[PDB]
């Protein structure tokens, strides 16, 4: 059923039909272009007039171009053949290696599973990072969030969990990149050929990739995250494997819908977002779940705008996350890397019936001596360090060794540092922190714990500093 | 009286409650508000009124007209929108402190911040 | 004598450091209250102007 | 008659044919169980008015039938309204039968003219020693009552009702502006158990107007007008000296800025209405002293976010003439009533209003109560005996003065067992004129705790030991 | 290049001693003057005379205070800020530097309050 274009303002194109009206959330093909331009229906306006949003640019559009209809939403190709390929929002391959040849096509708009299709079991997934496994443990099949501002390490910490977790994992893996720099989608395609995860010669790859970056029109940065978790829904449902899912960034799903909003005819809410902010967020975040047919681990990076966690876009994602890892610029400007805030990160399995009673009284023993270190800094600013008593000159020196011991040299940050990549196991992280608290290392300076692995290297680094006096 | 050779004196009390009455008629006409939800032409309201208080020359009769408006500030705020639109019109100030009125000095005139520019040359040589 | 001379001047010099820190704490309370009202006023105009032009 | 065209929330639009009613009238919807009164607020053209509802709006069909009273909301008024409870439209809400009276009055009424005002200030005496000496009450003025729950506020309400009906002979009205149902039930039963309201005869001393909190935002703004019509009957028709209690005044302001935003108007500064200075003007100018009688008002004031320069507690402050503050730090000291003597101010405290005898007595009391406030810190930090012998009497006298401000009330005769004392004005000035001069200093402290005049003080020193 | 290498060097020393005084006002207001160093009781004691030496009695303001209007040349406002930044006048109070013209009247005022 053909239709004409009657208005173009920005990225919002109005299309008047005559005899057959397509429903909301469909695909319309603009005839007359050399490229493929797909329009997605968003509203009805009466007298057979819809109002659409454009997936590509709108330059060179004229009033009267005949527009076809599909009868179905954006059906991307899906299957086992899409592994090791980069694809577009509408399913075209942009790796320039040929057509994706598969048998299953699947729409990106689908429902959420019901209440009696949820799973209830909890586990612990070990990573190897000392701050994460001690104070805020992650979980298999659980949604994980990476907060923090701009330029603190959200892309590197999400590059670390592809390094550790994704090669030791059995099943497949999906990376959706939404609204980030087009350079950094090339340092992933060239750090996954030389590690053999993407293979360009046969059929043994384990990673798919979906990319819509920050050069796209704002109608195309808000349907890419729905295209990421459509491929990752095929593996969980039509197959049975354990899937991972990495999403960076996800603040650019909310922001890209706050730009097409005022031309669709909506009054703005608080500080500038759309009125339907917490409904379409909660419509995407209810498909990333662990059901009774599979399990989806999911790590997500969440940009916090100008270091304010009370902004309405990051402060409504908290209801959808089990483990939050709040990064901070006040730690990163000390040199403590990864800058994870210990007094602001939580988990749902910090529970002495799940992690055992020995891990539990160590975690709260670390936060209690760090929070009591905070209230002591208010005295040193007026009194000084030396005028304190000898009893709280010790709880400072125990706290400063706990701050520095949490910082671990990462593997993918070798070109920044030159240091080597360490991976401390779970049983050693607890035993390292019992001995600083009990007082078994009061004879070492603070520098012996900076950027080390296990506690064994904390004394080997202590003697090597001594001899150069 | 000014145009017919006589001298007058007028005390507006107060010009603060006039500007909250012009604000009401403006926003009820759907006009764009500005600082402190005021309309854009509050300066036209008080300048076109306090420009009339003048002294004619001897060829026009020789009368005069003196004005003494009153502004109320909220907790010593002499840096707000309305008490700066009227400092930048009138030829001086008289300041009344609320923390010298409590100490028993009455009238609580701040002698440090009270100035009168043009009226210093016209006083009695005995004074 | 010197530990009495010192311990009395610690009493006075910690007293004027709480008068000057309470004199400073009222002047920042007025500026906090002017600025708290000015942000509710400012972001109210942006919603009204956004709806009127629509 | 008219017809309803549009129903949007708590705003109904009514289409008439011939008899277009003016603004501030009152319509009434036909076909419903309970009375639903609409108040006309705007003429929208083509014979259509814009009305704000006063109860629930659901169940209303487009195209119903609506009558017209031809007048504003008219309430049952009279002397037989004493001791009953009514809402904003005059209906009784305590299931004690319909109120029967002779005449009615309209709530939207103009101010008194300029040639009817009083030309002189005049002090209202209420009997309490701390009120009528340091922060006295002008006749006709507006009073602000600082303090909330747990300080002993609802006793001070119930006692100023009792004393004016004894020394002056004027009844009172209580207007609950958007008040809680749980706390508007306890005040009903606390007045029953103290005598000021009475279920058996016609010796009641108050009339209750309760517009409660779960009512539409148009019905919480007119309650302070309905509760001012009744207070105008006992001045214009009988010439009494009436009191008036509003609790509180912030829920009258805040309920105004939700009608002016449901009606589609651009808000002023921080969120209030454009008309914040006339709604406080076209209410509180009817509270005045005419040539027949007077109306005096005691109002509770809640300050939002501890900001004294917010426009809701700044519009109100230009109308008040005296403020009394209930400090909780005097309630843990044992003194009742818990009125702070240093942080209460009066505008009529002036040698050319109350005379020089009241002035130099009440001036010296607040000066001596400051010297004990400055000398109590040296005694707490350093010690006691280092200060002079001329200062030991000021420590002793100021503990006599701040216990001589206590007074047993007539509303508490059953509980604390003492006798309620009502002190006239000439005893309270005579009393404190002698405590300052060291005339009754050799008597101990507990002779002054909880007495009436200065005569009963020396009759209590004999009973000790 | 344009104003010279001697004008440019005295004018940047004045903006250096007035910025370091601005970073100590958060401490002098709380802990007083007796908590500074000994070399930082000289940045304060010199910036409180350069501040008063940037005052000048104008010519049109003769009818305000009754003081004479003073005018200085450009070559003499370079010499006034060298004999303060070096330490030539560390035996005069701050109020002797108040509302004068060139540097010669500052020493002709400190002899009055003797
Ligand atoms: N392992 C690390 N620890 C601490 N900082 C890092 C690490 N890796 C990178 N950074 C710092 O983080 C900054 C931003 O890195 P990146 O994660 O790519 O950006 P963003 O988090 O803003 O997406 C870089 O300037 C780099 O110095
Ligand atoms: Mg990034």
């Amino acid at each position: 059923a053909t239709g004409r274009i009657v208005a173009v303002i920005g990225a919002v194109v109005d299309v008047q039909f005559d005899e057959g009206l397509p429903p909301i959330l469909n695909a319309l093909e603009v005839q007359g272009r050399e490229t493929r331009l797909v329009l997605e229906v968003a509203q009805h306006l009466g007298e057979s007039t819809v109002r659409t949003i454009a997936m590509d640019g709108t330059e060179g559009l004229v009033r009267g171009q005949k527009v076809l209809d599909s009868g179905a939403p954006i059906k991307i190709p899906v299957g086992p053949e899409t592994l090791g390929r980069i694809m577009n929002v509408i399913g075209e391959p942009i790796d320039e290696r040929g057509p994706i040849k598969t048998k299953q096509f699947a729409a990106i708009h689908a429902e959420a599973p019901e209440f009696m299709e949820m799973s209830v079991e909890q586990e612990i997934l070990v990573t190897g990072i000392k701050v994460v496994d001690l104070l805020a443990p992650y979980a298999k099949g659980g949604k994980i969030g990476l907060f923090g501002g701009a330029g603190v390490g959200k892309t590197v910490l999400i590059m670390e969990l592809i390094n550790n977790v994704a090669k030791a994992h059995g099943g497949y893996s999906v990376f959706a990149g939404v609204g980030e720099r087009t350079r950094e989608g090339n340092d992933l395609y060239h750090e996954m050929i030389e590690s053999g995860v993407i293979n360009l010669k046969d059929a043994t790859s384990k990673v798919a990739l979906v990319y819509g970056q920050m050069n796209e029109p704002p109608g195309a940065r808000a349907r890419v995250a729905l295209t990421g978790l459509t491929v990752a829904e095929y593996f969980r449902d039509q197959e049975g494997q354990d899937v991972l899912l990495f999403i960076d960034n996800i603040f650019r799903f909310t922001q890209a819908g706050s730009e097409v909003s005022a031309l669709l005819g909506r009054i703005p809410s608080a500080v500038g977002y759309q009125p339907t902010l917490a409904t379409d967020m909660g419509t995407m975040q209810e498909r990333i779940t662990t059901t009774k047919k599979g399990s989806i681990t999911s790590v997500q990076a969440i940009y916090v705008p100008a270091d304010d966690l009370t902004d309405p876009a990051p402060a409504t994602t908290f209801a959808h996350l089990d483990a939050t890892t709040v990064l901070s610029r006040a730690i990163a400007e000390l040199g403590i890397y990864p800058a994870v805030d210990p007094l602001d990160s939580t988990s749902r399995i910090m529970d002495p019936n799940i992690v055992g009673s020995e891990h539990y009284d160590v975690a709260r023993g670390v936060q209690k001596i760090l929070q009591d270190y905070k209230s002591l800094q208010d005295i040193i600013a007026i009194l000084g360090m030396d005028e304190l008593s000898e009893e709280d000159k010790l709880t400072v020196s125990r706290a400063r060794k706990i701050q520095r011991f949490l910082s671990q040299p990462f593997q993918v940050a070798e070109v920044f540092t030159g240091h080597l990549g360490k991976l401390v196991p779970l049983k050693e992280t607890i035993k390292g922190f019992q001995q600083i608290l009990a007082g078994e290392y009061d004879h070492l300076p603070e520098q012996a714990f900076y950027m080390v692995g296990p506690i064994e290297e904390a004394v080997a680094k202590a003697d090597k500093l001594a001899e150069e006096h | 009286f000014r145009d017919n050779g006589k001298h007058a004196l007028i005390i507006y009390d107060d010009l603060s409650k006039q500007a909250v009455a012009y604000r009401q008629m403006s926003l009820l006409l759907r006009r764009p508000p500005g600082r402190e939800a005021y309309p854009g032409d509050v300066f036209y309201l008080h300048s076109r009124l306090l420009e009339r208080a003048a002294k004619m020359n001897d060829a026009f009769g020789g009368g005069s007209l003196t004005a003494l408006p009153v502004i109320e500030t909220q907790a010593g705020d002499v840096s707000a929108y309305i008490p700066t639109n009227v400092i930048s019109i009138t030829d001086g100030q008289i300041f009344l402190e609320t923390e010298l009125f409590y100490k028993g000095i009455r009238p609580a005139i701040n002698v440090g911040l009270s100035v009168s520019r043009v009226g210093s040359a016209a006083q009695t040589r005995a004074m | 004598e010197s530990t009495t001379s010192e311990q009395s001047a610690r009493m006075t010099a910690m007293d004027n450091a709480s008068k000057n820190a309470s004199e400073m704490i009222d002047k920042l309370t007025l500026t906090f209250n002017r600025t708290r009202q000015a942000v509710i006023t400012k972001e109210l105009i942006e919603i009204i102007s956004g709806a009127a032009a629509l």
